[PDB]
């Protein structure tokens, strides 16, 4: 999981808009580190499990991963029909350029 | 007769003020490198309940209170005591200030020697003095190979 | 004498906050260069 | 921006990598990963002496690479003009 922040910040620094597939992260997330599908998809679990086991109950510190393990079970199943945005402007009206990743729902049929 | 004379010179820990106590407390603590009990400290210092000096201890930066036992232990600055940490904490470096080698030798004993052979490997951007090869602000090496090409080469690129 | 300087220096401190170098001097009126080292670990 | 504008950074950071001396790398590495730069921000981050930085910024100079820039806000600015740096 640490490695997979550092995968995503040293994706999260890029310059302008970038619109690729799930499948195209995916390539480029094999190619530089060796991080896979089929983790990506239980790492939601894998995290559940560890915080029920742990017994951590200040999750204040710790609540922000659950978005990380959402978006990577979503985007380790989902591949079409969806795509990963990058933009380098978070606040486009801003005093300086917050980067940010965004992804895509684009068919309503499929809840 | 040296014992005699140390147990005369033995100053009660009940001092002018609490600062020389708690630096007493901490050179103890520093210089084990072990997690040590609070009876180490009712042993080292005339004082047995939890005080001020423990509270205040346990409210330190440097010291662990640990809910676990009540073991205490120093807490360094930088805790990276291998390479494939010091590599990762250089890729981590959100600004390009340097990184001083002390705190790294607190925690890491052996720390500017692995930075030599980091150096030797190509691995960092090193800063160092002419008095001598220092271990220094270091930068995460970015660049290519450092030692890349040979000094009449590099000479006669200065002539260009 | 590295333990009662200490206590010492700290009644200096709270004495003034910038207490002067060569003031230090007649303060300490000890070796110098144990009190530099003294000095070191604490404040400027 | 521009990836050929990234390629260009990193031409002319391989131009000082492979073809001068370490501190005109770290000069030229810290001005591109930051932007223009005060020399007093630039001592603080370095925390190097005019001495030093004296020769550097000379030689920067010397070959067309460093576009100075001089404001009173007199402060000391320093950029690089890419068709002056392109064209040397």
């Amino acid at each position: 999981l640490k490695r997979l922040i550092e995968y995503l910040k040293t994706r999260m620094k890029v310059l302008h808009v970038i619109s690729e597939t799930p499948k195209s992260f995916l390539q480029h997330l094999k190619q530089l580190t060796f991080i896979e599908r089929k983790p990506l998809r239980f790492c939601s679990e894998r995290l559940s499990l560890l915080v029920r086991t742990l017994e951590v109950t200040e999750v204040e510190d710790f609540t922000a991963l659950k978005d990380i393990a959402t978006f990577a079970t979503l985007i380790s199943t989902y591949e079409e029909g969806f795509l990963l945005i990058i933009e380098p402007y978070e606040i486009e009206n801003a005093a300086v350029p917050n980067p940010i990743m965004r992804f895509t729902c684009l068919d309503a049929s499929i809840a | 007769i040296a014992a005699a004379a140390l147990q005369a010179n033995q100053t009660d820990i009940s001092k002018s003020h609490d600062s020389s106590k708690l630096l007493w407390a901490t050179e103890y603590i520093q210089k084990k490198g072990k997690p040590v009990l609070v009876n180490e400290l009712l042993d080292y210092l005339s004082m047995k309940k939890d005080d001020k000096v423990i509270e205040l201890l346990k409210k330190l930066d440097r010291i662990e209170f640990d809910p676990k036992k009540g073991t205490f232990k120093y807490l360094s600055t930088y805790d990276v005591h291998s390479p494939s940490e010091l590599l990762k904490l250089l890729r981590s470096q959100v600004t390009f200030k340097g990184i001083s080698c002390k705190d790294l030798k607190d925690g890491w004993p052996q720390c500017d020697e692995t930075i030599n052979q980091l150096e030797e490997d190509s691995k960092i951007l090193v800063l160092r003095t002419k008095k001598d090869k220092t271990p220094r602000y270091v930068w995460y090496n970015s660049g290519g190979n450092l030692k890349c090409i040979d000094e009449e080469f590099v000479k006669m690129w200065e002539n260009v | 004498p590295k333990k009662e300087i200490l206590d010492y220096l700290f009644k200096l401190f709270d004495e003034y906050d910038y207490w002067s170098l060569k003031g230090l001097k007649e303060r300490t009126r000890q070796p110098e260069a144990h009190l530099k080292e003294c000095l070191d670990k604490v404040a400027t | 921006d521009r990836p050929i504008d990234d390629i260009v950074k990193n031409l002319l950071k391989f131009v000082v990598r492979g073809f001068y001396g370490g501190s005109f790398v770290l000069v030229l590495d810290a001005i591109l990963f930051h932007s223009v730069l005060a020399e007093d921000d630039l001592k603080q981050l370095l925390s190097i002496n005019k001495t030093e930085l004296g020769p550097l910024i000379a030689r920067l100079r010397s070959d067309r690479l460093i576009s100075i820039h001089k404001q009173r806000e007199e402060r000391v600015y320093y950029y690089v003009k890419y068709p002056h740096a392109i064209d040397a």
